[PDB]
């Protein structure tokens, strides 16, 4: 028991440190976006603010550097707890520490401070290097969701051997809120991606690659339209203008099924609609068959009267009524065949009841 | 008969598709086997009823000369015989084998456009050429072919 | 009973007032479209007509202002009737009155009259503000359809607890007329959307943003082609040129399934086609097997004759006949396996008959 | 019987006259395409040939005018035969004769002859008016297919009440040759549509709208690419450049399912693949479990030796082997659950056998 | 037996010669790609290297010429072995030798050596003629996979009559690794196709058709974007810019289903999620029903107090609680109906157990 | 009564959809036939229980004047009767036909927001107007309609 | 025998996939278990018939030396033995175990291209080397391997 | 015990999800009801076997203190107990409850990498601390936890 209360304590610590880490990552993104705004719209006479922002981003990513260490050290401590280790060198596995040091390098990425009013070369890509830390988001999605923490879930999942993982929580949030996930994805892409492309290309003299051009360029590449009014010039802009259309194909292809799911009836609604169409078509067959006799006796009346042109007019409408009646009867028979096929699994369970009554 | 030899031959294999055993005729069980092979399940009573629809000699078994008369109605597009017959079947709400004047007033007066009962009485009077007080199926068929 | 005949009276009143409201909304749309035509093609010497049209639109939307009040007041009166209220302040719920006052504001939108021959600034968007009243259409679709009124529907739906709503009537008209709904959507978009974009952008000197440019621009953005011969210049044109491609993806993605549905056979047709292919392949196996013996006895004839080149020619064709026969036999066996799988649910119901005969 | 042999005679006459009509329609198309070639590449010094070609097209469509009359008169004669008429005025139904006279007008369309080397106005659209006669093709597809003629089909279809029509023959040729139909559609479009657009737009001085421009323009609009190197100038070119992208969406959307159908296994193949993966994973579990003991006894050997660094190296690989073994066991259990779910309908029919053995 | 050990020997020889052939084909591709690099970037002063490379490609394809002969001769020897032939003229079938000589011609294709620093006419297409030998890849995929060699497969397949072929091995590698196949296709296209288009078009003076233009052009045509910044000028470039968009539609249409497959739950997971939502909604019904009584007794308290404004405030919230409770109850009933429908095939197999217990 | 003749007529066919035989009434087997035709399988006990829900005279058979009162609850949107009734059914965890004070303390004290038991005692005291020591369904219905 | 030891070993596990119990042989019930595991349901008669197809010693049980001869036909692509055998099975329309000259005239004269009966008589005369008046299966197999 | 009261409470409803009746314990039929509700069909023997997996007192019924020890193995990620146990179950090919040296030579010598039998003999000698001549499950568990 002693390693179990300790386990829950450490897991709560891990959730809290995932919260702080997500907050400090979003803060670093907010620093980089406004730094990129203020360098262009501020000019070269506000360099003191840029200096202080670069020091802020450096301390801001130093904190995330401490936090990832604190996270994965607790994860290792969990793993030692689950197996009763004491030698911490042993549990530090090769692929495990490889992923950890790789994450250290990937979140070691930052626009480091270097120093007639324009940029250097590397410090633009180093500014781009912030949004490569967006992988921490599903980690916080996992830990802030308490389904891993809630014990009854774990009990039933251990009974059915289903292994709660990231793929489980993803399908959980997907099939509990099918609209919200797709909306939060597409609406998160549609503008932010274009801001990133504005970082990727900048012209100094003409100002022909900033926000108001890429914010129109990237939804057009996303929706696979491709006018040609704005075109990326550098190669790094060309890469983003491939990834944009990739994500657009992805969002289109996920949206189409979300549209298609809500269209069909409920299983219960189908019986109701079919039963209503039954009593509609029954009365309609009575209607058409009445039109048959109504025209038939009129043609026979003008036959007994030997009215030539009246019979010539009537018998055409007679045959037309016959043609209508045949199609109505065929629709009724098709729907009745659907009924006898809509009582396939229904009559199966009915004779499952009658099979308990055959066991009785 | 009037049919040419090639056409006689091509109807012969179609007849052979019913006489799967080559018994010289068509039986009930053979036909029900075909019905099951095409994905529908009648009863013996339903099979016998469709025999009674088609059995001219009254044997319960079908031969090729009956089969030609059978397919003569089916080869065309609109089986006007069948269309009048099943419309008659709609009319016999009680299953009497008849159309009464009460069934006639139930159908034609209210549903349709307001045909007067005295005109419906003249219709029933010219209709019951058998004098049955009501419409048979033979009276109905002769009536629609009048 | 007394609140029930009253209920049907009030509901018929509501349907009639939904009819009048739809008529007066379409009339306001007709006023705005022809006002937008006559301001461009009339010039600046027909200002008296524009004045009278603006007064007409003002009274025309004043009437719709009275009508929405009359509608929702009756809806409130229904809601009080259903629960036996008397204090009308109580039933006026917060989200309810919020939706009502929001609808008052949204249908409070109109090109208000302001006054060397060209436009002002706000009165173009205020002219655009009319087509934001298109939400009243499914309301009239609901009420003019008598399925809410017809009682037998309500009886069966209360038996199966299915709750007749907008989602029900939508699926009703969708699966009773699958072609007509999709046609009436796409054919309603394909030209009207482009007229709206012509309102959104106007050039005075060159005349390069009017109807004959957007009527070509918007079906091209709709079909995700994107030539680039005409390109929107303002930002408000850029928004419409996003929404257009969105709706085009929607109509394409709904059209593809409508195409795919009508392609497969009926359940009855499948048995017929399979039974015909059975007797075809039986005769074809008799054909191929006859070719086998026909070549076999000829090769054996030239074998007894010791004809060397004839045997060398024949035995190749023999093996070719064998190769053909094997593939024919495999197709026949695959189709027969399909038959024994096409008598899966068929033999299920056959032994449901035999299971009633096992209960007998 | 007498109206039945007569019926087959008249139907054979109708098939032959559908053959002649298809031949004479394709000949008129061949006349118009080469006339459109020779007017551009011939100039204004070969007018005698153009005169004789226009007289040829006039007689060529006069023959089709006689042929459609001969067709539908026999169809009427069939319809009278089926019901025993004699008065031919009666069977000439209103919608029927309406369709007939409409077809007379639609095939009354032809480039009529009118007369410093260039075209007039109407005679280009009148030349375009030929390819509006392409509706006669499924008529010949119907009649030259002998499935309407072959009697056993009609017998079985009358037994199952399925009504052989155009929708039947279409699904017949569709699901008997799924590749060939789609190939014959797309490969018939991809070049011919562009030839039609070259008719639709012509520039005299610059030669910038002829074949070599539209043959590149229309596959690009078809595949929804839309470069913008060539753009239609007239409005009639703009209509064709909408219809092209429509048909491209259609062919893409039909091609995607044709690709997707052939990918999944046969029902028989699935059992075979699963049974092979069973005996693979069984041996693989024996492999992983052997690795477990192999590392376990080595760690226990160095434990008895008290080799510190060897134990520190070994126990990591021990836990790694455990982690691999767990995933292998889970894959085996998932596949075995698939097996027990792959014996759902299989065990259903097995106990259908055992239910005949329960009836026995 | 003697023809069976011989069969396996010859098949192993065939696999080894398929390995050597794939190596020598990839080497010829590597020769042609670097020859195309060095002719442009080398100029006209390194002609000795180009001469030696052309001799290298000639000997390199001479070896493949010998290898295809050696392959198909062994295939013929297998075919004679399977039927006991001796006359090798007989087994050399017409379609068989036709395919062989056709493959001789297709792999007879090579940039043959011809000879102020620029190309001739035919030797560019003859350089293009190398990548028409890519059909040998699935042959090596077949033979290096030992599933044809492994006997137990062949035993079971002969039991179920399934005929191991190329379609089998394709579905094998497809449904054993669904991600890897699609990734290895698209990532093999996305750059190599553009290199081929750079071969197809070259401008000498301006350098406007080389690698850095087509490497941007072909992913844009592939993703159906079509900017128009680079456009093919020749007709042979126009053909490749059709095939590119074709393959892009293909990869998009295969990627969409690969995305859609992994989204739905396991069959086991569905029961778990539904059972968890059951005990959630049960407690939630207890919550809402508690809110009902909580507001009900407060309204009744202020009723007994005759507090007018408190009752007017309370009864609205009462009805709101009722409205919430109804929707919660409906969701619970819908999910319970899903449960009773999720025990359709489950209760089927349960009563299959009870039907063995009915046979007992 | 107060209903107009057209409305009387349109409810008559809706009633006819229950009396499929025209027996003059609605029986159990007829209703179960409808239930099966709509894709749900009750027991005879469940059918009888829903009869006991609706049977005012106590016959086991339903006529048109009972049917009007029946549809009077169903024609409106929110059956506030049914919503109180099934919420009561949630409360009776023991199936006693009552709400005890122990069930009340199980529900309202812990779940909800902390209502004091002495106030709950005053609630139960004003609640048991029948003086049953607990809540009936009639006491519950009168209580919610107080 | 002529088979190499590695190949002997790899056929041994394939044989082990039939002898799932390690009985030293292959039985009927073991084989039917495999047939059911692969998704097809034969009868005991069908299993016994396929045993009679393959049983050389006549035991009803199969061992490894029989199994090698078994897989010798199956390891190759086209079982030319099986292709002649099942084509013969097509021919025996009566199930006699023979091809009569009437069956021969039913097949080859009309269907195919017009082979004359006197040439068919010479074919049947050279064919009945057993002198049975008709074709056996042994006569058919020797005939096709002539 | 060491568990905090909130955690005690949240495990109590998880225990309540097994004791659906509130019997004070967990029975076989209750557990099988849960198993069926989750879409899997064990036998009574399989249920009893999983009881024997978990029953510490030997009652056939489970209480909350046993349930805590139960979930103590399940709350963690990798049940290293279960992983050794089912790997042992793989080893007992005969179902003896033991690993013989013949089973050991069948597994480890050929499959794996060539461990010598004299080293395997020393392994079996250090292994049989019970001196059973073979490996038990208790010997196996103590062996892997050595
Ligand atoms: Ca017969
Ligand atoms: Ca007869
Ligand atoms: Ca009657
Ligand atoms: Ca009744
Ligand atoms: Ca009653
Ligand atoms: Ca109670
Ligand atoms: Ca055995
Ligand atoms: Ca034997
Ligand atoms: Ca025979
Ligand atoms: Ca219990
Ligand atoms: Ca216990
Ligand atoms: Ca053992």
């Amino acid at each position: 028991l002693g390693a179990l209360r300790r386990r829950k304590r450490l897991l709560e610590q891990e959730k809290s440190l995932a919260g702080w880490a997500l907050v400090l990552a979003g803060t670093g993104i907010g620093l980089m976006v406004l730094h990129a705004e203020m360098l262009w719209f501020g000019g070269c006479s506000w360099a003191l603010y840029l200096f202080l922002v670069k020091c802020t981003i450096s301390i801001s990513t130093f904190l995330l550097l401490c936090l990832i260490v604190a996270f994965h050290a607790k994860e290792v401590q969990l793993f030692m707890t689950d197996n009763g280790l004491r030698d911490w060198r042993v549990a530090l596995t090769g692929r495990q520490a490889a992923q950890i040091v790789l994450e250290l390098v990937v979140c070691g990425l930052h626009p480091a401070p270097v120093r007639p009013g324009f940029l250097g070369q590397g410090e633009a890509l180093l500014s781009l290097a912030m949004l490569l830390r967006l992988y921490l988001v599903p980690r916080a999605v996992l830990l802030r969701s308490g389904v891993l923490l809630n014990a009854s879930y774990r009990s039933i999942g251990a009974l059915n051997q289903v292994r709660f993982r990231h793929w489980f929580v993803a399908k959980l949030y997907m099939n509990t809120h099918p609209g919200r996930l797709l909306l939060g994805l597409t609406l998160g892409l549609w503008l932010t991606t274009a801001w990133v492309l504005s970082v990727a290309e900048r012209q100094a003299v003409n100002a022909t690659g900033h926000l108001s051009d890429t914010l129109w360029l990237i939804p057009i590449t996303f929706l696979t339209i491709g006018y040609g009014d704005v075109v990326p010039g550098t190669m790094w802009g060309k890469i983003v203008c491939l990834c944009t259309g990739v994500m657009g194909v992805c969002c289109t292809a996920l949206l189409v099924a979300v549209v298609a799911r809500k269209l069909e009836f409920n299983k219960a609604e189908k019986h109701v609609h079919n039963f209503m169409m039954d009593i509609q078509y029954t009365k309609e067959m009575k209607e058409s068959a009445a039109r048959v006799l109504q025209e038939a006796w009129m043609f026979y009346k003008h036959t007994r009267r030997k009215e030539s042109h009246a019979a010539r007019r009537h018998q055409r409408k007679l045959l037309a009524a016959i043609n209508a009646f045949r199609q109505v009867r065929l629709k009724h028979r098709k729907l009745r065949e659907q009924v006898n096929s809509m009582v396939d699994i229904s009559k199966m369970h009915m004779i499952l009841y009658d099979l308990q009554q055959n066991l009785s | 008969d009037q049919l040419t030899e090639e056409q006689i031959a091509e109807f012969k294999e179609a007849f052979s598709l019913f006489d799967k055993d080559g018994d010289g005729t068509i039986t009930t069980k053979e036909l029900g086997t075909v019905m099951r092979s095409l994905g529908q399940n009648p009863t013996e009573a339903e099979l016998q009823d469709m025999i009674n629809e088609v059995d001219a000699d009254g044997n319960g078994t079908i031969d090729f000369p009956e089969f030609l008369t059978m397919m003569a109605r089916k080869m065309k597009d609109t089986d006007s015989e069948e269309e009048i017959r099943e419309a008659f079947r709609v009319f016999d709400k009680d299953g009497n084998g008849y159309i009464s004047a009460a069934e006639l007033r139930h159908v034609m007066t209210n549903l349709g456009e307001k045909l007067t009962d005295e005109e419906v009485d003249e219709m029933i009077r010219e209709a019951d050429i058998d004098g049955d007080g009501q419409v048979n199926y033979e009276e109905f068929v002769q009536m629609m072919t009048a």
